[PDB]
């Protein structure tokens, strides 16, 4: 884990996420939308567990991303909740929840759900 | 969104 | 929001969470688990919309706990995706991914679902 | 449990479902959105666990309802996932799942998720 | 749809589920656990959208599982959400929710939540 | 949206 | 679980 | 669980 997460993670959707994962459990970096260009680039920071395992489990791990920087605005903020499995073929396999600030009659659908898989290639 | 796909 | 945010907020559990919300969308603070006992405290990282609101909806936002201080490793990471409505009766209201590190074989069960509503008071 | 389901229950928005729990786990019955006029119902299927229980557990079960009907076709569908609590103030407490059909490009952002509690006050 | 739902899906786990899509929107079927061993199999039951599309969207559809038969009772239901797209490839993309029956101490910790993509083949 | 509560 | 209610 | 993989 910690040095097997820090560096670049891409998911499915062609978005890349770069990481730093510190000794006692930060998770701090940018997530960049798909495209690649320069505003397409939000904060990111989490957690992790930095003690996982003498069982092949994964790694637990957790971010954040509010969706706003200098050139967007929108208005939500989405947590992806998933572990890290290490070896030749590492990967982040997550769930995520992405909120909408919303008024109280639309509050009941303020928050979508899905699943994202980041691998290093 | 920024979270999603390229729109392309 | 941001002043609003910041302060201690308490769920329907008996669990309170202390955090401050920066200027520029940061979201830094302290989980304490029921009974209040110094070893229930986690660390907490987040972010929020600085920039929320023409029409009165919430502010999204989003925080990471992973379950691992000095007394505990329960290999586990939660993430809470929700709103702060302020007012008369603020609250923060959340839908939530736990998380634990499990082998492939279980990887299927290894992340709950539920949501929590806290409240000032 | 199945004679406690059988019934009309409400939930906190407005919305009133009646079922029929099946002696063999099934559920059947109709789902009608607020206002309460002929054309705001909808057919429901489910399933529970007929034989739940020397612990006080609650009583697992789940129900779908498609949108569409003859006078709305809202291209969506939405599973409700909970337990039933029997006793002076039953209550269903359930997490949801709603998909609408969209293009591939916005499938990633097909399903909301809520939670619902249904009474029968 | 309908006509394209109807048959057997097979997901990653190595479950098999086989249903018949009825003409105003009924799902009937059994879902078989791995192996392929007779006391495998449990009822299932849903709805999908018998009139979803001139712009190529999926249908949606739900189902539940009620995890009790004449071998086994594991106390649970399970619903899945998600939406059919046909073609060469047909599949159907789900998110579903698996909810155990609890005693009201563990109910935070009563519903999983995870992904499913069943195919033909 | 159905599932919804009251527009009103 | 530390995320849980007291146990009591 | 029923709706789990192989256990193999």
């Amino acid at each position: 884990a910690e040095a097997g997460i820090t560096g670049t993670w891409y998911n499915q959707l062609g978005s890349t996420f770069i990481v730093t994962a510190g000794a006692d459990g930060a998770l701090t970096g940018t997530y960049e939308s798909a495209v690649g260009n320069a505003e397409s680039r939000y904060v990111l920071t989490g957690r992790y567990d930095s003690a996982p395992a003498t069982d092949g489990s994964g790694t637990a791990l957790g971010w954040t991303v509010a969706w706003k920087n200098n050139y967007r605005n929108a208005h939500s903020a989405t947590t992806w909740s998933g572990q890290y499995v290490g070896g030749a073929e590492a990967r982040i396999n997550t769930q995520w929840l992405l909120t909408s600030g919303t008024t109280e009659a639309n509050a009941w659908k303020s928050t979508l759900v899905g699943h994202d898989t980041f691998t290093k290639v | 969104h920024p979270q999603g796909p390229p729109c392309k």
